[PDB]
């Protein structure tokens, strides 16, 4: 903040090696998830009994579900819809089951209702995308249908991820209905009123719920995007399964067990990974980090300055002098010892001396 | 030469000096496992955040690591100060 | 590069805060200078380096050990390799090297423990 | 179901099994390092009840065993007398339970609502014709209705030998059931000479990963009956076994500071939770 | 606090006061330690 | 014990922030025993 400099040295601009290319690395798997399987189906588990299908080991294109958008709702929670393909997830989950349109907002993560606090309720934790979707016209006929059923009564509330698929008449205290259904004794069972003359907002809507964790082992729900050649002892940005960190890549002495998949350091941060394709493993570190200090005599004085960088290794920098210090530049050393006008560290002071330089 | 046996013999004598290297070893490391933490966020890697939230959304959970990190740092250089004034002293004392 | 990481995205909702970021740079930039201001303090109190005499006629006075060895590297007396045998860009955090080296300040130490006797 | 008879009723033996069965607790390598992990594991110095299978007389023993978290099995066996394992609710066959074979093939695995007899076992009888021990009544199961998982693990040998000794191998297995997985881990052990479990450290590695959201209460093992030509010659009464023992400790949730080694082998570990003087090392 | 709120609208106001109230142990132990350098300066010109 | 207090809820969320609980508790610790040395320095003057 100022137009004039005192001799010295200042540290400014601190650099990092910029990362010279991307490459990205997945499990070669071509075999299409069947999410489209699950979407259409003849029939969908009701409330109290809901169908979860567990798929893995596949690769889905989420942009069909984003894409199509013959949906009513696509509510997505942690995950950014659009963003769906580039991260990596294992374990996915699907439910399935249909309610109608005005409890569609009560399932979701931290809501009430009578479905959700008594038939399926959605962990706090969730990170999924939920899909919603009216067919009338399925869920019309001539004699109607009833064969969907939700839950009126229950003891306690249901449990986050967990079903009731068990049948037994309602009962609260004393007067013990023993299949007796009177008053204050029911079944526990309870249908619905989906029909054609029946109006849109009670109409039924098809609901499933979309959910996956991501980073704890390897994972085979990986987007369609393609992999590259792996690139080596240069820095570059790198994925690999869903993964990403960028550094130098190095093959790793190290040895692996079948079961482990990552390694790491002291401070708890990736210092290896296995390349899936490749089977090879490979040490990770940053290109560097550097202190840019310039080094000059003065405004006054001159108009010549010296830029040293600590961490510089004098090839890592995209005249040049090495000092234990630090990669040293428009300095020419010189071999006897003169009194330290300017500390550089590690030894070293850089003095101007004069024809001048 | 009893003093040449009692430097070999025991480290209680070199024990104040190490207390020192011992000392900023850990407050070093304190810091780099205060990244890890989650100060409330979805998830500690910046980056993992980043990738899976749109923008709007991505800012809030960016947020609340920053506020946790800037604590963190915080911490660090308030302790260091009051370290480097303790040796301060100490250097005044010992230079005298 | 602590705060917000690698990503500009991040980087850019520090820049709110404003001085947090240099402010915290500079304390920690001040501490330093301040730490390679003792060691000059310490040891730098004599302007010239003296050199023990050849002759060991210090009147029965053995200094063979507190005295620099020239079989030894880094000229260090045997009492002083003892002690420095007992004491024992990571991620973004760089220790700086010392403004003067453990063989200068031997040097130094030396120097004084030379000028003493003679 | 076939059952079988002239059974010993006795209190269970009891015996104290320490630091066994540490599991890598997740798939990070790390070297020369020390970490804490909140991972479930059997408690240092933990009870353990031990088991006979041996008929020594008429004693032949292999009841349901209660499951919690911590199923930690160590059989020990010679001449491979103990094979599988059963898992399940109530056995119903009508809630989805797990269930395995331990063939020379591969520890053949399976989700299927099998409906159990009330004495399972595997059957091998020596013949005057041909000296090779075959499977007589292979009546595990009656069938199977729904299977949302089929599975078979890698490929492995066994020596299936019918004769007398003192075990000369060790096997390990840890299983558990956290977040809709099911998980196991597995290591042999050539252990010379020791009735209880052995002095010293050893790490199981993990196995087998299944996902799974079957719940289940309990466990049973499978036996494998040494049936001869001096034995009656029946389902009920035709059987003679000869040793197996077996040990069951349950997995409570603690911290252990497990070392690493510069290769990675967990060569060393210690339980914060359980002394005065252990307590201590994990705050240190 | 907790009586009063669910574990989903309960983490949102349980948060305010642990960050409020870490910053007072902060606060504290930081004022702590300046006074114990103090002190400690102090100590020892009263051992001299 | 002083931020989340006696209730279990409270004390998860704790965890989350990282060692500031723990840290807090040692730099305490640290001022507690310099007491002691400065006492022990200014008082234990003599052998006997
Ligand atoms: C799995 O098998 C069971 C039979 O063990 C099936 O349960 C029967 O299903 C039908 C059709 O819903 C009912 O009419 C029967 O009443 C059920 N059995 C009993 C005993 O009540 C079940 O449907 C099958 N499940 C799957 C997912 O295929
Ligand atoms: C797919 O991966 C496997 C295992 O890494 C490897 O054997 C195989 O050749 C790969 N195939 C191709 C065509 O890249
Ligand atoms: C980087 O590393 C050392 C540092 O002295 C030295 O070999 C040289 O400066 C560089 N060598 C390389 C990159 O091979
Ligand atoms: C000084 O001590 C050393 C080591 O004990 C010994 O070798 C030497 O003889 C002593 N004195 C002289 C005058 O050499
Ligand atoms: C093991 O169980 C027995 C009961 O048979 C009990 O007396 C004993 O205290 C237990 N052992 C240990 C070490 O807790
Ligand atoms: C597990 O099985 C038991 C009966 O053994 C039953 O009470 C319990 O609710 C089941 N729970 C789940 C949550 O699957
Ligand atoms: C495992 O460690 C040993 C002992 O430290 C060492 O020889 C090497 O790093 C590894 N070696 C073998 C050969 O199994």
């Amino acid at each position: 903040k100022s137009f004039t400099v005192e001799k010295g040295i200042y540290q400014t601009s601190n650099f990092r090696v910029q990362p010279t290319e991307s490459i990205v690395r997945f499990p070669n798997i071509t075999n299409l998830c069947p999410f489209g399987e699950v979407f259409n189906a003849t029939r969908f588990a009701s409330v109290y009994a809901w169908n979860r299908k567990r798929i893995s080991n596949c690769v889905a294109d989420y942009s069909v579900l984003y894409n199509s958008a013959s949906f009513s709702t696509f509510k997505c929670y942690g995950v950014s819809p659009t963003k769906l393909n580039d991260l990596c997830f294992t374990n996915v989950y699907a439910d399935s089951f249909v309610i109608r349109g005005d409890e569609v907002r009560q399932i979701a993560p931290g809501q009430t209702g009578k479905i959700a606090d008594y038939n399926y309720k959605l962990p706090d934790d969730f990170t999924g995308c939920v899909i919603a979707w009216n067919s009338n016209n399925l869920d019309s006929k001539v004699g109607g249908n009833y064969n969907y059923l939700y839950r009126l009564f229950r003891k306690s509330n249901l449990k986050p991820f967990e079903r009731d698929i068990s049948t037994e008449i309602y009962q609260a205290g004393s007067t013990p209905c023993n299949g007796v259904e009177g008053f204050n004794c029911y079944f526990p069972l309870q249908s619905y009123g989906f029909q054609p003359t029946n109006g849109v907002g009670y109409q039924p809507y098809r609901v499933v719920v979309l959910s996956f964790e991501l980073l704890h082992a390897p994972a085979t729900v990986c987007g369609p995007k393609k992999s590259t050649n792996l690139v080596k002892n240069k820095c570059v940005n790198f994925n690999f399964n869903g993964l990403t960190g960028t550094g130098v890549l190095t093959e790793s002495n190290k040895k692996f067990l079948p079961f482990q998949q990552f390694g790491r350091d002291i401070a708890d941060t990736t210092d290896a990974v296995r390349d899936p394709q490749t089977l090879e493993i490979l040490d990770i570190t940053p290109c560097s980090f550097g202190g840019v200090s310039v080094i000059t005599p003065g405004t006054n004085t001159s108009n010549q300055v010296a830029v040293l960088y600590q961490g510089v290794n004098c090839t890592e920098v995209p005249n040049v002098f090495q000092t234990r210090a630090g990669c040293l530049i428009g300095a020419e050393h010189v071999n006897n010892s003169y009194e330290c006008d300017i500390p550089i560290g590690a030894g070293i002071c850089a003095s101007y001396q004069t024809s001048q330089s | 030469g009893k003093i040449q046996d009692s430097l070999s013999s025991t480290a209680s004598a070199l024990g104040k000096l190490q207390d020192v290297v011992n000392q900023n070893a850990q407050a070093l490391n304190t810091l780099v496992k205060q990244l890890s933490s989650n100060f409330g966020a979805i998830s500690s890697v910046l980056n993992d955040i980043l990738s899976r939230l749109d923008p709007p959304e991505a800012e809030v959970q960016i947020d609340r690591l920053i506020t946790g990190r800037l604590q963190s740092l915080q911490t660090y250089v308030t302790q260091q100060l009051i370290r480097a004034a303790e040796i301060r002293a100490s250097a005044n004392l010992a230079a005298t | 590069m602590y705060i917000c990481g690698d990503s500009t995205e991040c980087s850019n909702l520090l820049l709110q805060y404003g001085s947090f970021c240099t402010q915290l740079n500079r304390a920690l930039t001040g501490i330093a200078v301040e730490q390679d201001k003792n060691t000059q303090e310490v040891f730098a109190q004599v302007k010239q380096i003296y050199k023990t005499p050849p002759i060991k006629d210090f009147g029965g006075f053995n200094f063979s050990q507190i005295l620099p060895d020239p079989s030894k590297p880094s000229k260090r007396s045997f009492i002083e390799d003892l002690l420095f045998n007992k004491v024992t860009k990571f991620n973004g955090l760089t220790v700086l090297p010392p403004l003067l080296t453990d063989e200068m300040i031997a040097q130094y130490t030396s120097a004084l423990l030379a000028g003493t006797i003679t | 179901c076939v059952n079988l008879t002239t059974r010993t009723q006795l209190p269970p033996a009891y015996t104290n099994s320490f630091t066994r069965g540490v599991y890598y607790p997740d798939k990070v390598f790390r070297s020369s390092v020390l970490h804490s992990t909140q991972d479930l594991f059997l408690p240092f110095f933990s009870n353990v009840t031990w088991f006979h299978a041996i008929h020594v007389t008429k004693r032949f023993d292999n009841p349901v065993l209660p499951f919690n978290d911590g199923v930690y099995f160590a059989s020990t066996e010679k001449s491979n007398i103990i094979r599988g394992w059963i898992f399940g609710t109530t056995l119903d066959s009508k809630t989805q339970s797990l269930l395995i074979v331990n063939n020379a093939t591969n520890v053949v695995i399976k989700v299927c609502e099998f409906q159990f007899c009330n004495d399972p076992f595997l059957g091998v009888y020596y013949h005057k014709n041909n000296k090779s021990w075959m499977e007589s009544e292979f009546r595990v199961y009656s069938s199977a209705n729904n299977c949302t998982f089929e599975y078979v693990s890698q490929p492995f040998l066994m020596d299936l030998e019918g004769k007398q000794g003192n075990f000369k191998n060790l096997r390990e297995f840890v299983f558990k059931n956290i977040d809709g997985y099911f998980k196991i881990y597995s290591k042999h052990t050539p252990i010379n000479l020791v009735r209880d479990l052995p002095q010293g450290f050893s790490v199981l590695e993990p196995l087998v990963d299944l996902p799974i959201g079957i719940n289940i209460t309990r466990f049973q093992t499978l036996l494998a009956l040494h049936r001869s030509y001096l034995t009656p010659g029946d389902s009920s009464s035709g059987w003679t076994a000869g040793a197996a023992a077996y040990y069951v400790g349950y997995l409570q949730p603690r911290t252990f500071l497990l070392k690493y080694n510069e290769n990675g082998t967990i060569t060393d570990a210690v339980d914060c939770a359980l002394d005065p003087l252990s307590e201590t090392k994990c705050t240190l």
